[PDB]
């Protein structure tokens, strides 16, 4: 994965 | 005919084979199985012939008539042949407690074959025994007391009333007219054949020749030496033989199985695999099996992440991901995972394999290839199949 | 005397067994048999026996040597030799063929389903053929050959070679004196009455250090063993049912080899070997030494999750039998718990006979500080997560 | 014919095959053969047949014995015999040799090329050579003798043995009276008249069940197979294109071992062997037996996840082609949903040929009940997972 | 997975 | 995983 990947989140 | 000085050899070479084995074809030898001390055995050879034959011999065979059977003379062979006809072997024995075969009473000290002499004119058999003898060199043998006999009935079999050596035949005259004297008509003449193997033993084409212990089976190479032999040794501590090959660089193999734990096995062969666009089910056709045994399967997880349809993975050296689809249409970040499963089904020599991937909820559309919590057969997945065959 | 009778029946198997051989070959001096590049059904090789004399000779033959010419040259008949004397006088040798792809040697076209050496009769009246025949059936039997499917013929040119427009079996044209002479009845000017002599070798026959000779179908080749009073063989068996060939070594307890090879689906592989591995402390890609394959083959390589949690750096997964995971690195530096999970990507490029390994854990964002190994959603080349490499070669 | 009819010829049909037997092996009574251990390319073997008699002679000779009186000897000519008798009275042997490096014995340093063994004519006249040397070949094929040529030679003294100033073969010595009267004519007083029976060393020569001879280069071990005139081979081969000998099997459809093992980067390995796996309900550890390793390698095991859920013991994953998956225990014991993961441990520890393998699911925390098999964060030996086990042996 | 699968959100 | 493990929830 590149440093573009993202994820939702529980905060 | 002129055949008759390599009949003498071959049927007597084959009768010393027969003397030295305890048994034929996994069966104890026959000849063996009494304990008398002398036994004349027939002229006609039936004992000699196999059993299977359109007339039954004495010689066994394996119960079993698939595999190749060992045998010492044709079925329909007759030696009673020639100016030198077969007259019967006189076998003496002792008696010997065998170590591991009960049916064996007697062991075999010598064997003597007789071949009558059915010349008009006596004084030839010298120059016949000349012949039998220089066939029986050139296949690496020698005689065993060599000699020119008149033989008689006795009780068991026959007995020598008198003997010249070949060699006295041959050398001293006057030795040669003494004997020659006694041989009248009423009387059978004979040659006695006894046969030691002294010269090595060839491989043979019917197998019957095994390589001896610890040798090499060897190739000439332009690679030199020491690369180019294999040979089979043994384990005295784990009785275990091995095929040693490790001489040659390569062992090069078109189909191969091995045993693992008292199943047959192929190699393991594995394809990196992954989903194309569309939510379908991946079709990988199934390895050709070797007889007898049967198509395995197993898909293991490489890459994952949960943009579903959003994604390629088709490249080893980097991962193409793109997020989870969002129900505005929109693409969002990845959401949060909760399951992968592989499936695999084999149908007529295809293994449809199917996977999804589990994620939250409340993210994905309604409908279509990644909708309520699952992504269907996603791109967002590398795995790793592995094919074989097992009984 | 009439024992030529022998002595020409002795020259007619000599003959026929060399024919044999160079039948049997595949090679012959380090070259491909001359007569399998080609492709047609049938051949007929002349009576003057060139294509059966080396050609380094005074006048040059068709077999083929090495080039140097200190070497051993393997030979079949020496080159002033000529069989076309006595009343069975060598008259050509008809091979029937069939295609064939040599695994090892694309010069050869076809395989030898038989070969037929044909012997014209010159002795004075035809009818006595069949006791000169009678003589070579000996001379095979103290050869070691057969001798038991042996027939005259009449033979006569065909577009390619020649034909058999009739044959009698040699046990009829013996016992059969109406058939005989129905036979003889057809020996006229235009044809050419002939012995056919195809040779088939007894189980007695030695093994040839040229290999011309094979194994008979069932048997095994053995060897004497430290067993004892075992032996332990090996063996090739055809199956009917199936249709296949097999090399039996299951008699054998460990076949043992060194570089090993195989086949699935006409490709060629080696066995898959594999190790347990783990990325060490910093981030930093993993090399992992290529293994070096045999020659035509390239490196393959795969990476299959077996471990792994959200701890990242903080993480020990080098154990098989246990492992340490002490949570996800938080904004401020410390250890909280684990986060969600994402995705995990495994990335592998070879470069110099070195294989460099990535990988990627993707966990919830708004835990990772903004910099460092583990930041923003990726774990980078995190210490939690144990691979398993299969390496194997290709083609 | 069982008599004698020329008694010269008889004598030197015996030693001309005895010579040929001595040639063609490269051990005798278990020891190398001695005109093997020399590296000179030619070399002549004396008249009183020394080199020929057994060293336990009264006078010894060359050829060797097994040193044991217990064993039988091989033996060539008796150690009183002398062929230095008759009209054609042995005059030596002219061995041609080529260099060669034997795979397996050092002590073989050249290969045998050809023997040349001469018989000097004593007769009164000197045409008559021509006749005895018919009764020479005409003995030999009485006594199944092949020689590869014969020839009417006359012969000099050289500084090593001697060479052929001129040569005839026998068949234009008889048949041609020109060739024959302007040879004879060659025939002066430094000169010896004699028949030359020459063997050559070719392919036919027979494998030896001690291995002391090797298979030709590149030749084929065959087998016949129930194809019919199918043929299925098996040989050594060396490709300078990578420098390694391979042991080529592509011949045959199947090799079929019991026990396996190969090397890959000088470490010997087994083939890996998989096995499909799920944990037993109720969250019991998982045994699975050690495979057997042959003796000196050692197991090795390796599990790789296929499919996992977070339903934790709601599930069943036993099945390779459906997966049942029924959600993640609550903390009032109901199924609901399934949670989010963070981390999956698979763990293995060999003791006494079983595999103790455990696993964990790591889930988000406060949704488990507080114990439990499925409790905290944890899902333990769970049944929403399999995974693959790889066992191979290595050293 | 069939299509009863569903799971926890971040919604 | 020893029972010391936690992770982070949607609760
Ligand atoms: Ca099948
Ligand atoms: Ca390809
Ligand atoms: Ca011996
Ligand atoms: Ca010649
Ligand atoms: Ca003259
Ligand atoms: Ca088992
Ligand atoms: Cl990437
Ligand atoms: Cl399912
Ligand atoms: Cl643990």
């Amino acid at each position: 994965f590149n440093d573009n990947y993202s994820s939702t989140s529980t905060v | 005919k002129s055949s008759n000085a390599f009949d003498v050899i071959e049927l007597s070479s084959q009768i010393q084979r027969y003397a030295s084995l305890s048994k034929i074809n996994n069966r104890t030898n026959p000849i063996l199985k009494d304990n008398k001390a002398k036994e004349f055995k027939d002229a006609d050879l039936k004992w000699l012939k196999l059993e299977n034959c359109p007339t039954a011999g004495d010689v066994p065979t394996t119960g079993n008539n698939n595999d190749l059977q060992d045998q010492f003379i044709a079925c329909d062979a007759d030696y009673r042949k020639g100016d030198l006809s077969y007259f019967g072997s006189q076998f003496e024995f002792s008696t010997y407690v065998h170590p591991s075969n009960p049916e064996i009473q007697r062991q075999i000290k010598q064997v003597v074959s007789y071949f009558q002499y059915r010349g008009m004119e006596r004084a030839f058999i010298g120059d016949a025994a000349g012949y039998v003898i220089s066939e029986a060199k050139k296949k690496g043998f020698s005689a065993q007391d060599y000699r020119i006999v008149l033989i008689e009935p006795d009780r068991v079999g026959y007995f020598e009333s008198n003997a010249i050596s070949y060699e006295e035949f041959i050398e001293n005259p006057s030795a040669r007219e003494n004997f020659l004297l006694k041989a009248t008509k009423d009387r059978t003449l004979a040659l006695a054949v006894s046969l030691a193997q002294t010269g090595e033993i060839a491989m043979q084409r019917d197998g019957s020749v095994a390589f001896l212990e610890d040798s090499e089976l060897c190739w000439d190479t332009a690679a030199g030496s020491a690369k180019s032999c294999l040979s089979v040794r043994y384990d005295t501590v784990g009785n275990k033989t091995e095929l040693d090959l490790k001489q040659i660089d390569v062992v090069s193999a078109k189909g191969l199985s091995f045993e693992s734990d008292g199943k047959t096995k192929t190699p393991v062969v594995s394809t990196y695999e992954t989903f194309q666009d569309g939510g379908r089910a991946k079709t990988i056709n199934a390895i050709e099996c070797p007889t007898g045994l049967n198509n395995r399967f197993a898909a293991v997880v490489s890459s994952f992440s949960t943009a579903g349809q959003n994604a390629n993975f088709s490249s080893e050296s980097a991962k193409d991901s793109q997020g989870t689809t969002q129900k505005d249409g929109s693409k969002g970040p990845h959401a949060l995972l909760s399951g992968i499963s592989l499936n695999w089904t084999l149908t007529n020599k295809v293994w449809d394999v199917t996977a999804s991937i589990g994620i939250e909820s409340g993210i994905l559309p309604t409908s279509g290839i990644d909708s309520g919590s699952l992504l269907r057969n996603p791109k967002s997945l590398s795995f790793i199949a592995f094919q074989w065959c097992e009984n």
